[PDB]
Order: structure tokens, then C-alpha cells, then sequence
């Protein structure tokens, strides 16, 4: 009977519950959204990693959710090297730093996946 | 000094030397002691309990002033028979008192003192209510005056009656039975102290029936007539759902009932009584738990005082005659201090102190229990004209009926009136003014009949 | 066919053969006739004065049907004397009461019928309340369970102190002897029933004062901490003026007296307080007024019952060992009736009806009165963790203070709880559980000194 | 379009396949408070299926246990818990209450995982 | 002791023994069952379901009282053919229901289970309204009684006339109608189901022009009118 | 009408419901779920959680894992009705969370 | 006269005004718990052992009240010690956690005894 | 304009004789509610001055006997009556008692005269 940690367990949400992601996978997500017709798009944050509120707090009001945005998003682009590539800049000026990758659909006007590329250290 | 420590009550609370201020008030208690609590001691202790001490030293006594604040016994009557049952006067302060609620002023009087384990009974026969208190008060929405002049009517007693079974008649019914009591001749009907909304009878119907039968009545007879609506309820916010439908049907008077009702509930339904000119009319179902007995408990009168101060229109104030308990000179103690602006002390009468008014509207009386026909002059000379005279038995148990019931006693209600004002005596000559008056009226005489030999004593 | 006039009770109302109902309200009432008042008919006076009756055949009775909705005396009891006195059962109908209305109910089965000149006296011992009258109240806002949850207490009696002295004490001085108190370890402090808000003290300024004290000490300790704001008030609009405060304040608990404030005030009271999160302490102030003597009232035990459907979180229930009277069995008796879902007939504790309460929240019972450090395995023997100790002089009459008055308590409570789980017997070790208890506990020691002879026994 | 046409004695039995809205129709109403857009928006949870899990028994739990359950099932990974469909407010747990301890129970959970939640 | 799985319904929601008590509502399905399906398993499938039950063990029962809360099926009675269908009997406590509230009682005792794949099918044929819980209902605003009285009608069945055509009539057309009805001698006129407020005619037009209609008759025909 | 689609309907930009699944699914029901309702769906689990024998953050996590692990699997290019069954052993490898809970809900079919 | 301390007092609910048990009390507390036909289960916390209230303030309202899960409350526990067992347990998996003992009711419904059985060490 | 100036150590006396206010401030007011052309058109009196007269005694005279005054002074042919300054709401008549006789004692007296009457 395994009691599950109550600390040192923060999320990220989709796939954050799996190992983390290896470069082989953090490649394959990135063709899917491309496969899919998603814009992909990198954002990041140096501050609060997890959800707070703390300048107001009515119903689906939360603070944290936005992060920086990484340039533009990608349109233009088809292959899933370019986006890795960015990714690996902005590891290399924020290593203190979240980073998310992100897919548009135009059409709906929704983000489609997202998903954890980096951490601090810990957290 | 802060002595930790059980001390004697006595010490602090018992002040046989006390100056009473025109200010406090002042309780009568009726003290009957366990065996070997002297005098003293009991009386400091109903005094202590009832407001600043208690049953050991506490150092937060010296952050304010005892002196200033306590209740004090300030005298002991030692009292006649039972043995060894004193009576203990004790002087409350204004300052501890609430302004505008009975409510608070029955918490210190009476919230404990009386379930004193150093005791084997405690009664409160009289509260002298300071005048400064007194204005506090909104008191009676109205007043014997004001009600008077809204309904025009003068020179007699008033007459209701309550509508019976207690409990049972459909709403259709409560209204037909209105119609026909009201324009037989009497000013008033009314729901029993029970009638409040069941399944028989839901209140808003009763309310539309009977704010119609009352309307029809006033046509029918050009005299202006007043069903009694129970607004008593589970919530306040029903008590006050049932006075603003009665607010728009336009209607005269409302009823509550102030004890199982309550005060603060009730204090609330005068308050809407004297801003939207409701009449309000009240019972005191369930005093007699608390008044009843000699002992130990709350005399009518202190429950009397309390109504005034609430606000209330009428009130029960028991038969003398009728069947259900009450006696005359105490009975007419009573009536001066729920009626006058001034009653003086008069122990005759069981009342214990001076009590001014300041121009606090007077209740008028209501007279009702077991009463019939034959009891109108005995009536008339205990209660007078300012009284409300009340006969559900007497008018809805007559031979002929509803609107005959009605005739047999304003006419014998009147008969009395008349004989008085030409001079006659109504408790000697009282048997015969009815007998000369069954002679005029064939809805008196057979109500005589069926209601002769029949005498409410014990 | 309709004939006018008087005739005996015993005809419709004493039924001898009937069988009660699952959904008769069942009237337990001590009966002390008059000389030559028969059993069956005092008692059939008794149930249709309390119902549908009246003092003459009255017409619309016809109208309606007696059958369906009269109160029927179904049994006499004899009762030990002469005397004469008996136990007259007595079952009224559902139909006739107001739904979630503890003052349709209480005006109607004891309006009136105590007056009767026809008795001595009377009392009304128990009431049947069956469960489908239940079903129709909220009762308590939370109730033993929810108050527990929400407090995050568990295992132990909880601890409140009422503040003295009763009345004189400031706002500021209030809240100063509240943050003393509760630091030291008692689950609550609470206002005395007298106070509300008088010249001394304004209301709101106390609820201020003991609010940043509430929570100082809550941080403090890190222990949920309550105090009795008291609602309690004139009229309805102030008393709902109070408890907003208090709920916008964030405080758990609200306190109102429910018999001088009344029960239609309660209920609204009871229901503001489920609809805002506020639990509902109540005081029984002015009871022993109404309850105190064997021959005439109310037992407590009705006056428990109708608070339970009326509602609040804690009722104080009588300290046994204390100041203020009330018998160890009979006691035993309204505590399960406060507290359990069904409670079997018990005569010898003085249950006369088997009671259900189908899923009704319960009510914590509050002891309270003249106790200290020497009661507290006798209070927790006879209530069990189930409920509040409190302690007004029992902590601000410990020699070094508040917190240690608190400390000494809060331990002795501690002392009797584990030496009950490891199988002592509370009543022949509790006094030394209390001695050894003293080693390990210098403030406990301190208040076990001046308080080492201090009974109250008669 | 239901209102008796279904109760017809010169019927067997009917029932009612499809309705076409028009879209002029369609556009007298709000709808959705939301939508799946906002509700992802808001929530910030993208690319996969929401997760819940009602709470059981159905019936017969009590506040406090409905959130200390609430809390369990929230924390372990699930973006919602859930009251079931008889949960209104009954004898055994009474509505505000279950809300004020539920409450709790969601906010103790979000800042345990860093994830959005919701009861 | 908790153990993890799935169990059959018949083991906690079937007592043939269960003595009903007056606080139960009493539940009466006709119940065409799957092949295979027992008349016990189905039947106390039907209790579980809804209720307390769920397809599993769960480890929070242990945490309440199944006993105190549960719907039982206390009788199963074979009904002609095969079919195989019965009557499955139910009786579910007080305390699980909403006070005042059809609602409660309607999600519940029928909530879900006439969706179990474990069934071809499922009728709610009765249900003992137990009195206590009667008591919990305000129920009709007035009743038979009342309403006699309020009109002041008395000895016969009373007369309502829906218009027509349902839909597509004028607010001053339907009083037109509405008057010409009433004073004829109807104790009511009404609004057919589908009239509420449409293009064609907005209510408060029609409200209007149908008081102007109850009344012009009512004090024609010297009866009390409605519409 | 292949489908039960009896006419063509349009909504003028109406916002989208999310269809909640719900009701007797297990750990074991996952892909075949993932497959069809698609990401814009709430998957719901009581029993599915409240009866995992390790309890509530664990059913909750046997659940979540093994959600996700169908998500990337197909975004990797695997098919979830196919190669359903196994995405969740080689999962039951990495949670002791979820591999608990496939023994308890082994052999759960509900078909009829 | 003695000062009642206004720091460092920190209290825990029952029994955390008496001398710290010894585990022939501890076991004792348990064996009373079983006696009356509850059920144990141990709760622990990592963060905040003490109540406050962030996340709203209404009354009626505080946070900090739930704690963890020690696995499951012990269904079928006969003998005092099984709970010990698990108490030993919680404590290496989380030797600085605050660790409760609780006995469930399951007809009130409500916990009849909650006493600290494990603090950390500072704070 | 009023505030101190009064109170100045260095003066034994000052009063302020006049205010020119001028109509760029007039306009933020709406000042009388008819004003005197609008009160002639709605009692509907022209040519005279107005007439009335205040009860009497100032104070200690109660709801009817006000209205009764009220009544046999309008009739008589006043245009109005009129509480004193210092009749407000008290013990010897409270104001909702007044404002209720009075009113009948307006109408009466209108229906009598035929010329509109007021209080
Ligand atoms: O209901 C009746 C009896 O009516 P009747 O005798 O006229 O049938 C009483 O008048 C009052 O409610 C009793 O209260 P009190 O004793 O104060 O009057
Ligand atoms: O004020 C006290 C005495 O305080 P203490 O004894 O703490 O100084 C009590 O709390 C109640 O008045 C007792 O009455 P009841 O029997 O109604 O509770
Ligand atoms: O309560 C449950 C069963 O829970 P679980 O199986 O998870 O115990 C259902 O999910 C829905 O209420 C049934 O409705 P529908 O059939 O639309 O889902």
C-alpha cells in the first residue's frame, strides 16, 4: 500500500504524470501538433511556477496563468528541429526557468496541447 | 486586593441602608427559603444573581465599579403565614438595561435567580418601572385613545367574540360565521389563540373571507367592524408575511399572541403596528404556566407591565366570573396599570409600588372566558367602558344563532350602560336589568334560558 | 341535532378506548384536581380547552368534524396522595398544529387550560412530538456532528467560561478577559445572558473587541477558537442587526436566550444562522420561572424538545453537582432527548414517550452552573465528551488569572478523559485523578486550593 | 412538439428522433454558460480529456468526509471530484456545509499540486 | 475489512426479510430483465443504483452506515410470461431524499437505472409517498376545498374550453374568444399548452385582453369567471 | 443516418458542451475512451477511484497516469483500439499506482 | 503567581495539555478507540500543522482542518497493535510530519477521539 | 460665508446683510418643487391672496380634534390649515394619527365647499 507524497510532487499538466520527457518525445509531440495543423508557440516564466491569486478571487479568476511569450508563434513553420531549437535558446538565457510548448488551431481558436519542456532544479 | 475565595452573597449585595434612585427598578420578590438560608442571605443572592456578582470573587470586579452597577436587596418584609416565606426588595440600575426590550430587562430579573438551588420557590409579584426606562418605549401602537377615535365608537364596553370550535372550521366558514356574529351587533369577532394556519385552514384564505365578511357586516349594520387576525407564526418573517396582507386588505385590527409569540417577536409586530396604523390586539396564552401559582413564578401584573412596554392594543386580562382564574381587587389592580397614567401603591390590590407612566398609551382590557348573558353587569361595574367584553360560548352557542347571540348581548350589554348612567346600581340591581330587558329583546330572553344556572366558582 | 347550552366534557373528550396515532402530538400532564372534579372529566376539560372545545355546545361544530380533529384524553394514571392527583393522557392531531411552529404548538397544548379554576394545578411533564411533526422543522443549524467538524474538535467535553462580573465590564475590558481566557486553553468564552447592549457596553464594540481576540489567541494557540456573541434583542431587526455583524466578522458562534427572546424570534434565528454558517448557543433564560416546581409548569423536558425543533447548536441542560437544581436521573433523561435520534420510554428518568426524531441534527447539552476543578469527573461522567462545561467564576476566580484559571481546567478535563480511556471509574477515582493530575499541573494545583470544600447540596 | 401528440389512441406508439434547430432560433438563446473554449481557458488545461470521479457512496456521507474525500481524489491527480446526482441537501448532510468543507478541500489540493481544480 | 472489487448487488440490497417501515418510500417497478440476469441481482441491482450502491467496492462505506442508508429490494413478485419480468420492491429511507422536493425524490429513485445495460427495460409503476415525508410539501396552493369556495361553486363538474386554433390567434382575439366562451355559460376559459408569449401574440397583450374578458362576462352572466 | 443524424444542423457559433463519460469504467477503459470521445471530454471515475485498493490519490493517480499514457502514445502514432490493452502494461511498469489497480478490475467486461 | 507563556505554547486538541503519552498510553488510547467498535486511521501533515484561514474567511470557514491520509482508516483491526505498526511507519517515511490517531464512527458518523501522536522536533 | 468670521477676537460685531448669488450658481438647484404659477394652476385659485390658518393650541391637542379643527375651519372656507411649527410626532398625538384624521378632514371639507382643499 503506497501512500503518495503530499509535497515535492508539483504538476504541470498534460504528461507531467509520466516520466519526463525525452528529446525523442519532446520531437514527437512537436510533429503531432505540426501533424495535426497547430501553430506551435514557446512561453515561459522565471517567477511563480504554480497557480495563485492574489489580486482578486472570483469564480475562474487565477493569477499565474499567463506566462512571457517566447518571440512570436510559429507560423511558417513544418519542421519540429525549429521548435526544439528554440526551446534550447531559451533553456540557454533562462535556465532559472518554466518553459511550455504550445499549439494553436485557428479555426476554434483554442490551445490544443501544452506541455512542460523545462524546469528550474527543483521547486 | 484580589481575595480568591467564595465570600457570603451578603457582603456585597445585601444594602438594608440603600436610597432607591427614581431611576431603578425595583422587584418585590416572594422568597421562600431552604431551611436554615437566612433572610439576608437569600435576598443577596437573588439580588448578586440577577446582576452583577456571582458565585465566587472575580478580580474583574475591579476594572469598574460594583458600587455603581449591582442590584442590591435593599429590604426584607418579613411576611404573613407561610413559614418562612419573606418578601425581598431589590434595586436594579438603570444602567443595566437595554433600551426598547422587555426581552433583556426579563433576562437579568428572571434568567436564573429563580432555579437557586439555595431556595425552595421564588415568585416576582411586581416590577416598578422607572419612568426614564419607560421612555424607551414605543409601547401600545395606539392606545385606548387613539383606537377609540379611529372606530368612532364611545360610551361602552366593546364586544368580540371568538369563533368556535378552536380549531377545525374550514375558511369559508370562519368568514359565514364573522358575517353573521358581526352584523348581529357585535364590533369585534375573532380567531382563537390556536388559529394560526393548519392544514384544516390556511391563514391567506381565512384573511380574504373574512376581510370580506367584515365589509359586508359594516354595510349591513352602518357600524364600523373589526375581525381579529392571528398574525402569530413560526418566523417573523411569516408573523410579518400575514400583518402586510392584512396591511393591504385594508382591515382594522391584528392579533398576536406575546408569550409563546415572544417579545421580541412581538415588540417587532407593534413596530409595524404603529407605522402602517395596525390595531393589534393581544393574548396571553400560556401566562397562567408562569402566574399561576402563589409561591412561585411571575404574578399577571409583572407580565402586565411587560405588554405595555412591547406594545400591544388589548390584552387578556381574565373574567373575575368566567372560567378560568382571576380575582377581583387584584384583578383590579391590574386594569389601573395596563389603563392610567398613574397608580399609586396599594397592597389591597397586590400592587407593590408606585408606578408612573410618563404618557405611555393605555391597553384596553379584554374580559373573555366562560362568560354569558347573565354576566354583563357584574361585568360592566369590574372593568367599566374601556374594556373589549368577549363571548365565543355566548353568542355561538345561542338557540337562534350567530347574529341573535349577537343581539342578546349588545342589547343586554347596553340594558347595563343605560341603568348605571341613570343611576341605578348594577351589582345589587344587576339580575333585573336583564329581566326588564328580556322583555324588549327575544334574542336576550332565550339566551337567559339556556344559560340559567350556570355559575363559573370555585 | 343542534340543542344549546352546557354540558360535560367527559362526553366528547375523554376516550377511554382510543388508540393513539403515529401522528398524535401525546400530552403528558400532572394533574391536581379540584374537591369533587372527577378524573375523567378534569381530564377531558383539560384536552378539549387545549384543542377544539369550548365551555357551551356551540352550532359549528356541526359544520365541521369532531372526529377528525378533536383532542381526546385516552388514559388517567393514578398518582401516589390525596392529592387526587393523576396523569391525564392526552392526544391531539396533527392537523391541528402550524407546520415548523413551536408557537402553534405550545399556545395550543398550554394556552390556556393551567387558569382553569377547576384545578388546584397543573403540569405538562412530556409531549409525544411524532416524527411527522418533525419532518416539517429544520431544528439545530449544524447540530453535535456538524459543530464538531467544523471546529475540528474531537474526543473531550468542550470548555466555555461566561465573563464577569455578569454586567459593568467595557468593550475593550470584555475582549481583554476573552483573549486571557481563551490563550489558556478553553474552547470558548461567552456574553452572560444579561448582556446585550446597555450604557456600559454597546453591542458592537464588544463583538470588535472580541473579535481581534477571538483570533489572537486562535494563532496563539493554534487551536479553533469560539465566543458567544449574543444576539439576544428588543426587537427582530436589531437581533438579525447582530449576527450579520458577526458574520461578516468571520466569528463560528452566535448566542440568543430563546424563551425571553421567544420562539418565533428563535426560529428565525435558527434559520438566518443555517443560511449564514453561524452555530446557535443557546441560554434557557427565565426557565426555572416556568419549570421549578413538581405540581405546576413545564418540565424542562418539553421545554428541550421544542428548542431542539425550534434549533440551536448547544442548550444548557443543568450542572447536577452545581449552583442550580436538577436531579441526576431526570437529567440523564433530556440529555439523550437533546441528543439521540430515538429515545425509549423511561419512566424512572421521567421519559413518559418513546421518542423518535428521525435524522434531526442534536443538540449539544451545556453544563454550567457554580462548578470548578472538583465536578469535573462528575461532568464527565454524567455528560460525556457529548458536550460543553463551562466555567464563569470556575476561571476568573483562579487566583493568578485567566489563562491559568483556563489552564487549570482544560487539564483536569484532559486528566479525566485519559484516566476514563485507560478504565477508571470517574466516579470513585475522579477525585484523585484530580490530585494527581495536581503534580504534573501548578495552575490546576492553585484552583484546587480554594475551592476544596466548596458543594452545593440540599 | 411533445406536448400530447405522444398520448394519440389512434397510436401504437411514438418517438422523437431528431430536431433541426434553425439557426435563427438557435440565436434567441445564451446557451452554454462557457463553452469547451472559455472552460480550457480558464481552467489552463490543454491537450488531453478531463479527469473526474464522483464521490461515493451516493448517498450517506457526511460533509466532512465528503471533502477529506474530496481532497484525496483532487490531490492524486484528478482535475475534478464530483457530488453525485441525489446530492442535494438531506438529514445525513445538509448543502452548505458539504460547499464550505468542499471549498477547503479544493484550495488545500490546488496549491498541493500546482494544478487547477475544481469540485 | 476493506477488500478492493466487484461484488454482486444481491449480497447488501436484497433482503427478502426487511420489515418496511411508515418512513420509507416504496418503490414499484416492473422489471423486464436482461437473459441471465437473476431476479435478485437485477432487482437489487435496481436498489443500488439508486441509492447508496456503485458497481464496485468502495472503501467509504465503512465510513457511514449501509444499514441506516441503503435501499433494499424487500419482494420480487413474477408477473405472467417469459418474458420473465416482475415486480421488484423497494423501499428506500427518509434520509436519503430532499425535504419539499419532487426533484430529490425523482433524480434518485430514477436517476439512472433504467439505463442499465442489464436490463431490456424498467417501468416505475407506484411509489408509497411515506406521510412524514407528505409533511415535508406545501402541495397544491389551495385545494379542492378552497377552490369551490373562492369561486363559489358548488354541485357539478366544472367547464374549461381551450381556444383555438392552439397557436396563431391574436391577444385581442383570443379575449374575443374568451368572452364569447364565458359568458355563454363556462365556469373557464384557457390558454392551449403552446401559447405562452410568440410572435403572433405576446402574453401581457393577451393577459390583457383576456381581463377585460373576464370581467365583461362575469358581470353579465352575475357568475364568477376564469381564464 | 448512419449515425442517427436526421438532418443537418447548424449553430451560428453557440458555444460546444464537453461530453462527460461516466459510468461503471475502469482503468482498463482508457483508450478505448481516448479513442472515442477525443480530448474535449471530462472522463469520470468513482468507483474507478474511490474502490483502488491504495485508496483515493492513488485511484486518482492510477487513473491520470494512465490517461496520459494513451494521449502521448497516440500523438506518437500508436492506435489505441489496437495496441490499447498494452499502453497500460508497459504503464503498470512505471505506476504502482495504476498496475494495482488492473489486477482488481482485471476481467471487468461490461457487455451485453 | 505564575505567567502562562504567550509564545511556544502551541497545542494539538485532546490530550495536548497532559505530559507527552508514553506508548503503554499510546497503545492504551488505541485499545479504548477499539473497545468501543471505532476504526483508526492515521492522518499526517507536512507544511501547516496549525489552522489559519487564506482562501476564504466566512464563518464556519478555516483552512488547515485536513490533513493527509495515512492510507486507510483499519477496517477489521483487532488487536492495539496494528495501529502502532503504521504509527512507527508514517514516521521514517516523514520523520519531521505532525502525525494524528483517529477513531472513526460509522452510525454518528463523527470522529470520537483525535490525539497528536508525532511532532517533528522544530519551529 | 458664515463659518468663523463670527467669532473673530478682534471684532465685537459683524452681520452679513446681503448675498448676491449669482446665476451661474443658481442653476445647480432646483430650489422650490412648483413653485408659485405652478401651485395656482393645481389648487386652481386665482385672484386673491390665500388663506389659512394654524391650529390652535399650538401643542397638547390630539389626532381627532386636530382633524375635527381641521375640518370646521376648511369648510368654512380657508383654503388651508396647518400643524404648528412644533406639531411633529408626540405622546398627546403621533404624526401617522394626524395624517390620517386630517385627510379625511381635507376631502370633507372639499366635497362641502368644492373649492380644493389643503393641510
Ligand atoms: O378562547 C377562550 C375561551 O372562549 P369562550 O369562553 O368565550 O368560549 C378564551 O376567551 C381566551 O382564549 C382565554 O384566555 P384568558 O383566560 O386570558 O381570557
Ligand atoms: O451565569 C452563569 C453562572 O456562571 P458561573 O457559575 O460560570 O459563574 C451560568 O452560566 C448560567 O447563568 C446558568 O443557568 P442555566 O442552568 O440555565 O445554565
Ligand atoms: O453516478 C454514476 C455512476 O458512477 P461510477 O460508475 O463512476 O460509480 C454515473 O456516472 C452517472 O450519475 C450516471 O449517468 P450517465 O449514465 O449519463 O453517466
Amino acid at each position: 500500500m503506497q501512500v503518495w507524497p503530499p509535497i515535492g510532487k508539483k504538476k504541470f499538466e498534460t504528461l507531467s504524470y509520466l516520466p519526463p520527457l525525452t528529446r525523442d518525445q519532446l520531437l514527437k509531440e512537436v510533429e503531432y501538433l505540426l501533424r495535426k495543423g497547430w501553430v506551435p508557440c514557446l512561453e515561459f516564466e522565471l517567477k511563480k511556477g504554480f497557480v495563485y491569486r492574489e489580486h482578486n478571487k472570483s469564480p475562474g479568476y487565477y493569477d499565474g496563468r499567463y506566462w512571457t511569450m517566447w518571440k512570436l508563434p510559429m507560423f511558417g513553420t513544418t519542421d519540429p528541429a525549429q521548435v526544439l531549437k528554440e526551446l534550447d535558446e531559451v533553456k540557454k538565457e533562462y535556465p532559472r526557468a518554466f518553459v511550455r510548448v504550445i499549439g494553436f488551431n485557428n479555426v476554434r481558436q483554442v490551445q490544443c496541447i501544452s506541455f512542460i519542456a523545462h524546469t528550474p532544479e527543483s521547486y | 486586593g484580589f481575595k480568591a475565595g467564595v465570600k457570603d452573597y451578603k457582603l456585597t449585595y445585601y444594602t438594608p441602608d440603600y436610597q432607591t434612585k427614581d431611576t431603578d427598578i425595583l422587584a418585590a420578590f416572594r422568597v421562600t427559603p431552604q431551611p436554615g438560608v437566612p433572610p439576608e442571605e437569600a435576598g443577596a443572592a437573588v439580588a448578586a444573581e440577577s446582576s452583577t456578582g456571582t458565585w465566587t470573587t472575580v478580580w474583574t470586579d475591579g476594572l469598574t465599579s460594583l458600587d455603581r452597577y449591582k442590584g442590591r436587596c435593599y429590604e426584607i418584609e418579613p411576611v404573613p403565614g407561610e413559614d418562612n416565606q419573606f418578601i425581598a426588595y431589590v434595586a436594579y440600575p438603570l444602567d443595566l438595561f437595554e433600551e426598547g426590550s422587555v426581552t433583556n430587562m426579563f433576562t437579568s430579573i428572571v434568567g436564573n435567580v429563580f432555579g437557586f438551588k439555595a431556595l425552595r420557590a421564588l415568585r416576582l409579584e411586581d416590577l416598578r418601572i422607572p419612568y426614564a426606562y419607560v421612555k424607551t418605549f414605543q409601547g401600545p401602537p395606539h392606545g385606548i385613545q387613539v383606537e377609540r377615535d379611529k372606530l368612532n365608537k364611545y360610551g361602552r364596553p366593546l364586544l368580540g367574540c371568538t369563533i368556535k370550535p378552536k380549531l377545525g372550521l374550514s375558511a369559508k366558514n370562519y368568514g359565514r360565521a364573522v358575517y353573521e356574529c358581526l352584523r348581529g351587533g357585535l364590533d369585534f369577532t375573532k380567531d382563537d389563540e390556536n388559529v394560526n394556519s393548519q392544514p384544516f385552514m390556511r391563514w391567506r384564505d381565512r384573511f380574504l373571507f373574512c376581510a370580506e365578511a367584515i365589509y359586508k357586516s359594516q354595510a349591513e349594520t352602518g357600524e364600523i367592524k373589526g375581525h381579529y387576525l392571528n398574525a402569530t407564526a413560526g418566523t417573523c418573517e411569516e408573523m410579518l408575511k400575514r400583518a402586510v396582507f392584512a396591511r393591504e386588505l385594508g382591515v382594522p385590527i391584528v392579533m398576536h399572541d406575546y408569550l409563546t409569540g415572544g417579545f421580541t417577536a412581538n415588540t417587532t409586530l407593534s413596530h409595524y403596528c404603529r407605522d402602517n396604523g395596525l390595531l393589534l390586539h393581544i393574548h396571553r396564552a400560556m401566562h397562567a404556566v408562569i402566574d399561576r401559582q402563589k409561591n412561585h413564578g411571575m404574578h399577571f401584573r409583572v407580565l402586565a407591565k411587560a405588554l405595555r412596554l412591547s406594545g400591544g392594543d388589548h390584552i387578556h386580562a381574565g373574567t373575575v366570573v368566567g372560567k378560568l382564574e382571576g380575582e377581583r381587587e387584584i384583578t383590579l389592580g391590574f386594569v389601573d396599570l395596563l389603563r392610567d397614567d398613574y397608580i399609586k401603591k396599594d397592597r389591597s390590590r397586590g400592587i407593590y409600588f408606585t408606578q408612573d407612566w410618563v404618557s405611555l398609551p393605555g391597553v384596553i382590557p379584554v374580559a373573555s372566558g366562560g362568560i354569558h348573558v347573565w354576566h354583563m353587569p357584574a361585568l360592566t361595574e369590574i372593568f367599566g367602558d374601556d374594556s373589549v367584553l368577549q363571548f365565543g360560548g355566548g353568542t355561538l352557542g345561542h338557540p337562534w344563532g350567530n347574529a341573535p347571540g349577537a343581539v342578546a348581548n349588545r342589547v343586554a350589554l347596553e340594558a347595563c350602560v343605560q341603568a348605571r348612567n341613570e343611576g341605578r346600581d348594577l351589582a345589587r340591581e344587576g339580575n333585573a336589568i336583564i329581566r326588564e330587558a328580556c322583555k324588549w329583546s327575544p334574542e336576550l330572553a332565550a339566551a337567559c334560558e339556556v344559560w340559567k344556572e350556570i355559575k363559573f366558582e370555585f
